DNA sequence: TTTATGTACTCGT
DNA sequence: ACGAGTACATA
DNA sequence: TAGTGTCTGCT
DNA sequence: GCAGACACTA
């Protein structure tokens, strides 16, 4: 593929230069594939725990396992909703994600499973982003891995377990895949720099890319093609980094709260969060950046931010108790607005 | 074996001053009668205050001894649906039957309150085509639930709650119809278990009369207990936190009252509640409906009543 | 083996279910008479109750005679009000299946069937209230189980129509027999107390402790070396931090200074340690200590609560425990 | 099937005559005086579940009418359908048709009959008052917020109140001679504490307790039996782990709470209720002290319910009730 | 039959002198009727001066009992029209059909579209969604609330022939309590003659107490009565209590929350606390928003608790606004929630339409 | 939008 | 008569 | 052609 | 509340 963040994917573990304790202990698993537990891979997004779960498919598995297709399936809920979510079909290993609209996830995952529990032998499933289901497919994998033992095996990749329950977490093993420091990073951004062709003036900007990236290889690996392709393949250290549109309009919408505590202030604050959910971004990750930047303000006290980060708690149980997205993060910038006046 | 008839139609009214409540609409009834030219009405409210008997006996008094030749007597209990009900209402009104020169065929539509909107906008059709040979009539619990052209086209006489001098007159009838022994405490103990409703009052005097036999305040009591809202507004208006977590358990654990009757009753009592501010209510309603949630997600544990309480006490306290 | 360790050492009979006794017995000696009562088996998850009514389910009847006997419903099927005013009725309304001379002859066999409800706490309330005339009205041809770890979820009246059998959870003392024997079993070498420090490190949960023991016992296999298993091995496989980072947690937190705090609060997200066991080693660690004064203790007790609980109910990871250390830092 | 004896204590017991339902006596002395005398009206039984309702009505059933009672009497229940067509349709021809068995009148049982629809409700209470001369109904419903206004004005309304000491006691007294058992008082009262005003409680416990025996007979069960069975904490427990936690610091008090939930496996949540009850009886000087301890315990419970980790609960129980005290003064 | 005749019926308009109220309605259906020859003759190329020419079908809605039928036929039949009823120029036959909001539609509309008689549609509604497709299809004539004089002489002249007093200044409370429907005005006059023919204003407030025509408010008529800090104050909380503004919620509870968070923001509070900010009374307003939040999400899930719908009122409608009342700066905004629910879920579907597509 | 349970309705066989 | 597809209310 | 006064649609 | 339209008089 020509994007550059999946070219450069180990294809196993001998490929993978991530991390080394965590590739010895997916490995001693691989020892032995025949007593292997449910798996549950998690840590911050971007340490390659879907690389990681394939990696030991082919270790486990061997290979052809990325050879994968796309199948068409229809299902059935109350009423006539018809859902046709695709399942990512291969041989061997069947892959499918369970990004439904979070309502009905139930009759996909509990018709997926019965239909592949008819028959080394015993197939692997990978669900992602498992933090987000609605606590009603969970409670169907809860019995289905556990009389489905010896011919289905689950696998949990997600960024957390706060939202999964404890009996989700019993049965599986709770392996972390962490995020490397920046020296890391680095040294495997200079071995892509030095598989194709970009002219460094200075070393210094892989550091600075590696700092912007915070931990995320895939974000290192996004912003270096980007900055190759605005340089022309010869990286400068004068060249900025370069931010989303989402992340400079919340720091335009932060210095917008800190320099008028007005109410029409709130309303095109109300207008930025519209168009923002629009770009369907999730509501979570856009509260915790936008308190991570009011906490990153020189002129902020420590009361102020005290109390910034006390209703940025509250309001995340509140958005995580809710399906109204909008209601909480604007009452959380009322609120913010308020502290600061 | 079989049973003496109930107090119910044993002492049904079979004509219009029979009934007691409201004297205007009773009289405006029996002038109606007196009259002939009865119009379509819509008679609504709470249940048991005589909304279907007042219709029985109204139509008595238009139909005299013809009353089952042309009466067609219509309710959710038969069958109700739209291609159904207007497809006899159809054949009814069809009937050139030989009414006397002033009189109508009487439709009686009692509980047509949960009646579709095609089964009432059809009967709006059936009352501007036939409403020279036949007048309908609605019994319903809720108005609002029946169209607004339906009220537009009828003569609305809507109901309330019957006082104390009502019930009092009606059950002083039963009982010297009835023989029973009475006194003034069980007659205000009646009363006030009654509800304002006169089935209830009939329904706990004779428990009473053939359990204890003699019509007091204490028997009554043990036959049936007081209504849960006033209780539960005594509740929620206690100075003290122990007066009101005391009361609550001993008048609503140790009673048997399930959990969410207590606080679905909590809920309906601050909404209906007088004297206090409207903050105040409100803010009352917002934490015993977030009580309301523990309970429905399958903690009913006492302590959550209790908690409620402490909560309703902290903001009534204003810190 | 074939398969894993967790349905590999399940309880075959009642004798094996360690720690749970109190249920055991009963259900044991009512293998010898016939008075079976409604079974509501709740508790902590990992305590066996499924194990435990499939050995009693084996034991009363007998493979052959479950299959036709025993049926099973759970939430990998549909539990809505229509199912349960249908097939359980249904089952409950037949007669029981004439039991065969061989297994009357080696097996008790009771004239009912067993219906167990596994994760009874997920059906609606409608189902629930439903499902209560069905027990009473069918009692003398057929018995219901129901195995639920939250039983407040349970209305109360399908709560009082069966027994309440509390499954204890398998703490260091109680489920130390059990792990021992599979230490021994697999030959798995423990060093001084690598199995209760595993058993401490599992909320009462058994099948948590015998997956982190399998897990280094892989390690150790994997090493090939023949060394002692240690302490440190299989902390750092469950996931827990190491006791220095937390003291140095703790020297940022007695500083005050917001940005230092947040800044390694940031360098801590970064590695990925769940929050939940930073909650707990900074309540084992404060709790315990002597120098933190009373008030202090109860301030940051009821802080730590407050984001567990908040952590149950999804939210961010950052956000909680960044606040916490802010909360505590102001103490 | 295979004898009454292959049975609960529950269903192997179950009345079959008024004269065997104690606790509710003013209820069934007058449903007594109601079918004797014969001025039975259309019945509202409304009590706690397991308070003997429809043993009730069944004995009733019984003592009116003869053994041959399939087509005499109707039982519906939320295990079958209840929608306004099984109202329309069943109820409907079983109320319009005089009776084929006798030339009596007729009783339908509305068991549960709170979760029924509104509409159904609505269809109903007509169904009741256009044939009442023929036709009973007597409702059972153990919520009174789900049934409409009206079902409720039909209905004479029968408090069931919870089942006190003496029905118990008299209770479990019949069951110990019919079974051949033996009680100590310490393990009656436990079952007077545990039972909540339920028969279904006390008998399960009774059974197991039976049960927990190596040997049926000549064995007394005891207070012990009955809180290892039911896994109940033991009063003296619970005090004394409420006066660790009043009196010791946060490590003695954390110790004693770990030990003793370790010691026979005792459930947090079960001790704070424990806790809860032994609080109510204190005295306490400040008023504001039992709102922070009701609101805090009952985030305790709330987060027990949702789950999540023991030991920072029982700390956080140890820490709201050290907290509240302190505003002592 | 006679003297047994409903006075709705017998006391029927003869002619459009009879008629009273909504007048100029009146002259736009006779002047589109009467021209509607010749616009067939001018092939429907061009309207006239009221613009009615290139209509096919004439339509009316108002409140119930206004005269829209009464109206209609009397048009019909003065001008000299066979008058025919397919509802659920002496010798021309005109279709008189009435509620077509009683429902197929879009096959009336056609009909409507394509008619070679003339047709006049009458209904109470045109905004419904069901009515969209005769937005642009039928005349727009409105007929509305008409003036106490016309409808006060005609009762008059009723009374008059009937014998019964009555005091001139009724006519305003009379219309006001039945919203207009000069039908219920007849239908209350008979009721009350048959019983008190002393109709006056001494009476006339337990009239109105007796027979309020109370109608469902629409949602922005919904917001405005909610967004007032007269009802919240002390003296106008009795007038309209809480039960009131749990009962209005009731209306249109799927879309009253949605319009209080919408327009609370530019409304300026007059119940402001002493040191109550604009700005520090949204954010506790917006608060409850956010805690009304979890009851929604508690009822329309899988467990249906729709037995907590008063508690989404309180949290979400009725307390939000109970602090920022007062008169509003602009004008009732429509939410923009669902617009946005709409866009966002085409542009949720783009998202997942070419990454699967791309996925291998 | 929501999301099962229930009721309703008419079309079709 | 009964079953299936569609829509509405759920205070 | 332009002031009052009131009813109505903002989806 | 914000216009927009329909009268009455002028
Ligand atoms: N005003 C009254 N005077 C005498 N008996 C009355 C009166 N109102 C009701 N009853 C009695 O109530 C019973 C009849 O109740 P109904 O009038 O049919 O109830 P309802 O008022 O129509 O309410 P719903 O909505 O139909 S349940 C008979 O036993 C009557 O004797
Ligand atoms: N008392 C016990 N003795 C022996 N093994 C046990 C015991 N309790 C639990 N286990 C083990 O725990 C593992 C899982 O047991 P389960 O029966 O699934 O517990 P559970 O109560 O069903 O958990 P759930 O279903 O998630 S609530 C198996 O490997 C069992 O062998
Ligand atoms: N006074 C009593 N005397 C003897 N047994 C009783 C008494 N009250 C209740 N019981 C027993 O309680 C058991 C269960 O109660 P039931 O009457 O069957 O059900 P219920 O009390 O009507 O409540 P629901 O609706 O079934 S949850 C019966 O088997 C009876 O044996
Ligand atoms: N302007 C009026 N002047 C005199 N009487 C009227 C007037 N408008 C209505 N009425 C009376 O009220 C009755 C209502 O008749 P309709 O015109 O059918 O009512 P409507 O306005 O069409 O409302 P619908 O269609 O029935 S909901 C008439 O038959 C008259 O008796
Ligand atoms: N050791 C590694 N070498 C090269 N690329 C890697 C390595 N680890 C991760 N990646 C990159 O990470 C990307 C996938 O990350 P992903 O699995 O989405 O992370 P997460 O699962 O945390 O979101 C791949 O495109 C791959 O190029
Ligand atoms: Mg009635
Ligand atoms: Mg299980
Ligand atoms: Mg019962
Ligand atoms: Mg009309």
């Amino acid at each position: 593929m020509s994007l550059w963040v999946d070219k450069y994917r180990p294809k196993s573990l001998n490929a993978l230069s991530h991390n080394e304790e965590l590739t010895n202990f997916l490995k001693s698993l691989s020892d032995q594939p025949r007593d292997l537990p449910h798996l549950l891979l998690y840590g911050p997004n971007g340490t390659g725990k879907k690389t990681r779960c394939m990696a030991l498919l082919e270790s486990i598995f061997g290979p052809g396992v990325y050879r994968l297709k796309i199948d068409v399936r229809q299902f059935v809920t109350a009423s006539n909703r018809k859902l046709e979510l695709n399942v990512v079909s291969s041989p061997y290993h069947l892959e499918i994600t369970p990004s439904d609209m979070g309502n009905n996830d139930r009759i996909v995952i509990q018709e997926l499973l019965k239909e592949v529990a008819q028959m080394h032998r015993y197939k692997c499933v990978i669900i992602n982003e498992a933090n987000s289901l609605t606590k009603d497919a969970q409670a169907a994998l809860r019995r289905t891995m556990e009389k489905y033992s010896k011919n289905i095996r689950l696998i949990m990749v997600c960024d957390s377990m706060s939202p999964i329950i404890a009996p989700i977490k019993s049965r599986c093993l709770l392996i972390r895949c962490p995020a490397p420091s920046d020296s890391e990073i680095s040294t495997i951004l200079s071995d892509v720099v030095t598989n194709e062709r970009i002219q460094l003036e200075t070393k210094d900007i892989l550091k600075r890319i590696a700092q912007a990236s915070n931990g995320n290889l895939r974000v290192s690996l996004l912003m270096l093609e980007s900055m190759a392709l605005n340089n022309e393949l010869a990286l400068k250290s004068s060249s900025p980094i370069i931010k989303p549109d989402w992340i400079i309009v919340i720091h335009k919408l932060t210095r917008k709260i800190v320099k008028e505590r007005s109410v029409n202030s709130l309303i095109e604050c109300r207008a930025v969060l519209y168009d923002l959910l629009a770009h369907c971004i999730p509501a979570n990750i856009i509260l915790k950046e936008l308190t991570f930047s009011l906490l990153d303000v020189e002129t902020l006290n420590t009361t102020n931010k005290s109390s910034i980060i006390e209703y940025s708690s509250v309001f995340d149980e509140r958005l995580s108790l809710g399906n109204k997205a909008i209601f909480h993060l604007e009452g959380f910038i009322a609120k913010v607005m308020c502290c600061l006046d | 074996l079989s049973l003496q008839l109930p107090w119910v139609e044993k002492y049904r009214p079979q004509v219009l001053s029979d009934i007691v409540g409201n004297k205007e609409t009773i009289d405006r009834l029996q002038q109606i009668a007196k009259d002939g030219n009865m119009p379509h009405m819509i008679i609504s409210g709470m249940p048991g205050i005589g909304k279907t008997t007042s219709v029985h006996c109204l139509a008595h008094e238009l139909l005299g001894r013809s009353y089952a030749d042309g009466v067609l007597e219509l309710n959710a209990s038969d069958d109700r649906g739209i291609d159904v009900v207007r497809n006899q209402i159809k054949h009814f009104a069809q009937k050139k039957l030989h009414l006397p020169p002033g009189k109508h065929k009487i439709v009686i539509l009692d509980e047509a309150d949960s009646m579709t909107a095609g089964a009432q906008q059809a009967l709006r059709r059936t009352m501007e085509l036939y409403s020279n040979s036949t007048r309908f009539a609605f019994a319903c619990n809720q108005s609002n639930k029946i169209i607004e052209p339906l009220q537009s086209r009828c003569a609305i006489l809507r109901y309330s709650k019957l006082s104390d001098e009502d019930v009092l007159k009606r059950l002083l009838q039963i009982i010297k119809l009835e023989d029973v022994k009475y006194t003034n405490d069980g007659l205000e103990a009646i009363i006030f278990t009654a509800e304002g409703d006169m089935r209830q009052a009939i329904n706990n005097l004779q428990s009473t009369v053939a359990g204890h036999g003699l019509v007091n305040a204490d028997n009554v009591f043990k036959i049936v207990d007081s209504p849960h809202p006033l209780i539960v507004k005594k509740m929620l208006l206690a100075s003290n936190l122990e007066d009101s977590i005391q009361i609550l358990r001993t008048d609503l654990w140790k009673k048997g009252y399930s959990s969410i009757d207590i606080v679905t009753t909590s809920f309906r009592v601050t909404k209906n509640l007088a004297q206090v501010k409207e903050s105040v209510r409100l803010e009352m309603i917002k934490e015993i409906g977030l009580t309301h949630m523990r309970i429905l997600e399958g903690v009913g544990t006492y302590l959550q009543l209790a908690s409620m309480l402490a909560k309703i006490h902290k903001l009534n306290n204003k810190a | 083996a074939q398969q894993p360790w967790v349905e590999k050492y399940r309880p075959k009979n009642l004798d094996e279910v360690t720690a749970q006794d109190h249920a055991v017995t009963v259900l044991k000696k009512t293998l010898k008479s016939a008075n079976l009562p409604h079974m509501l088996f709740y508790g902590p998850p990992g305590t066996g109750k499924t194990s435990t009514i499939l050995a009693l389910t084996k034991e009363l009847y007998g493979p052959d005679l479950m299959k036709s006997r025993i049926l099973e419903l759970n939430a990998s099927d549909e539990r809505g009000i229509s199912i349960v005013r249908e097939k359980v009725k249904n089952f409950a309304r037949l007669t029981v299946s004439k039991p065969s001379k061989h297994d009357l002859e080696n097996y008790p066999c009771p004239p009912y069937k067993i219906i167990i409800l596994d994760e009874a706490d997920s059906m609606t309330a409608d189902a629930q209230s439903a499902l209560r005339r069905t027990m009473e009205t069918y009692s003398g041809v057929t018995r219901f189980c129901l195995i639920c770890n939250y039983v407040t979820r349970i209305i109360d009246p399908l709560a009082s129509r069966c027994s309440k059998f509390r499954f204890k959870a398998l703490d260091a003392s109680n489920a130390i027999d059990r792990l021992r024997f599979i230490s021994e079993q697999e030959n798995v070498k423990c060093d001084d107390g690598v199995l209760e420090r595993i058993l401490d490190i599992s909320a009462g949960d058994l099948r948590r402790g015998i997956t982190l023991l399998q897990s280094a016992s892989k390690g150790a296999q994997y090493l090939g070396d023949g060394k002692n298993i240690t302490s440190t091995q299989v902390e750092e496989l469950a996931g827990v931090v190491p006791h220095d980072i937390l003291i140095e947690i703790v020297e940022k937190v007695k500083s005050g200074d917001f940005d230092e705090i947040k800044k390694y609060v940031n360098t801590f997200m970064k590695s990925g340690w769940s929050a939940a066991s930073v909650v707990n080693q900074l309540h084992e660690y404060y709790i315990t200590n002597d120098n933190f004064d009373t008030n202090f203790k109860n301030q940051i007790s009821w802080l730590l609560f407050t984001t567990d609980s908040r952590l149950n109910n999804g939210t961010n990871e950052h956000i909680q425990l960044l606040n916490l250390l802010v909360k505590i830092s102001q103490l | 099937k295979r004898s009454k004896e292959n049975l609960p204590w529950v269903e192997k017991y179950r009345p079959e005559t008024l004269d065997e339902v104690y606790g509710q006596n003013e209820v069934i002395t007058t449903v007594r005086k109601f079918v004797d005398e014969g001025k039975l009206p259309h019945l509202l039984f409304y009590g706690p579940p397991g308070t003997g309702k429809t043993s009730t009505i069944v004995a009733l059933a019984r003592e009116i009418y003869g053994k041959n009672y399939s087509n005499m009497v109707l039982e519906l229940n939320a295990s079958d359908d209840r929608g306004i067509d099984v109202v329309r349709n069943q109820i409907k021809d079983f109320a319009s048709t005089r009776q084929i068995f006798s030339k009596g009148f007729k009783l339908i049982i509305l068991d549960e009959a709170d979760a029924m629809t509104n509409a159904a409700q609505n269809a109903l209470r007509r169904v009741i008052e256009r044939y009442t001369k023929n036709t009973r109904f007597c409702v059972l419903a153990n919520y009174a917020h789900k049934l409409t206004p009206a079902l409720l004005s039909r209905c004479t309304r029968f408090r069931f109140q919870p089942l006190p000491q003496e029905a118990i006691e008299r209770r479990i007294a019949n069951v110990l001679v019919h079974e051949k058992l033996k009680l100590s008082p310490n393990a009656e009262k436990a079952l007077i504490e545990l039972s909540n005003g339920d028969m279904r409680r006390v008998l399960n416990v009774l059974q197991s307790c039976k049960a927990t025996l190596d040997n049926p007979d000549e064995d007394e069960i005891s207070d012990d039996v009955i809180y290892e069975c039911c896994g109940a904490p033991r009063p003296s427990d619970l005090k004394a782990v409420l006066k660790s936690i009043l009196e010791d610091d946060w490590g003695t008090a954390h110790y004693t709470l770990n030990k003793v939930r370790s010691a026979k496996g005792l459930a947090l949540i079960d001790l704070i209720e424990g806790i809860v009850k032994i609080l109510e009886d204190y005295e306490l000087q400040n008023e504001e002290t039992r709102v922070h301890l009701l609101t805090k315990l009952a985030d305790i419970e709330y987060s027990i319910s949702k789950g999540g980790n023991d030991q920072i609960q029982g700390s956080a129980v140890i820490g709201a009730i050290k907290a509240s005290f302190e505003n002592e003064t | 039959r006679e003297e047994d005749k409903l006075w709705t019926v017998k006391y029927a308009p003869t002619n459009l002198q009879q008629v009273c109220g909504n007048k100029g309605s009146v002259m736009k259906l006779k002047n589109w009727l009467a021209n509607w020859e010749n616009s067939k003759k001018n092939s429907f190329k061009h309207a006239g001066k009221d613009g009615s020419g290139v209509f096919r079908a004439a339509m009316l809605y108002g409140p119930p009992g206004i005269g829209k039928t009464t109206a209609a036929h009397l048009v019909a039949q003065e001008l000299g029209y066979d008058i025919l009823e397919q509802n659920a120029n002496g010798k021309h036959f005109v279709i008189i059909m009435d509620e077509v909001d009683g429902m197929g539609v879009g096959q009336l509309a056609q009909f409507c579209r394509k008619t070679s008689t003339p047709l006049i549609l009458i209904c109470n509604e045109r905004n419904l969604p069901k009515m969209r497709p005769f937005d642009r299809v039928c005349l727009d004539i409105q007929f509305r609330r008409p003036d106490a004089n016309s409808i006060k002489s005609r009762l008059m002249t009723i009374a008059i022939r009937e014998k019964f007093k009555l005091d001139p200044n009724v006519i305003d409370r009379l219309i006001q309590t039945t919203r207009g429907d000069i039908r219920q005005v007849i239908n209350l006059l008979s009721t009350i003659s048959t019983t008190t023919k002393t109709i006056n204003h001494e009476n006339i407030n337990e009239i109105s107490k007796a027979w309020e025509k109370n109608i469902a408010l629409k949602p922005f008529d919904i917001a405005h009565k909610m967004l007032d800090g007269q009802i919240y104050s002390d003296i106008g909380s009795r007038n309209f209590t809480l039960n009131d503004k749990i009962a209005l919620y009731f209306d249109d509870f799927d879309f009253t929350p949605l319009m209080i968070q919408e327009n609370y923001l530019s409304t300026r509070p007059s119940v402001l606390k002493p040191g109550q900010s604009h700005l520090e009374a949204v954010a506790e307003a917006a608060n409850c928003i956010s805690l009304g939040d979890i009851v929604e999400k508690k009822i329309r899930s899988s467990e249906q608790l729709w037995s907590l719908l008063p508690l989404h009122a309180v949290l979400s409608s009725v307390y939000p606004a109970s602090k920022v009342a007062g008169h509003m700066a602009g004008r009732i905004n429509f939410t923009a929630w669902l617009g946005q629910n709409s866009k966002s879920a085409k542009y949720y579907r783009l998202l997942q339409e070419i990454h699967y597509h791309t996925r291998l």
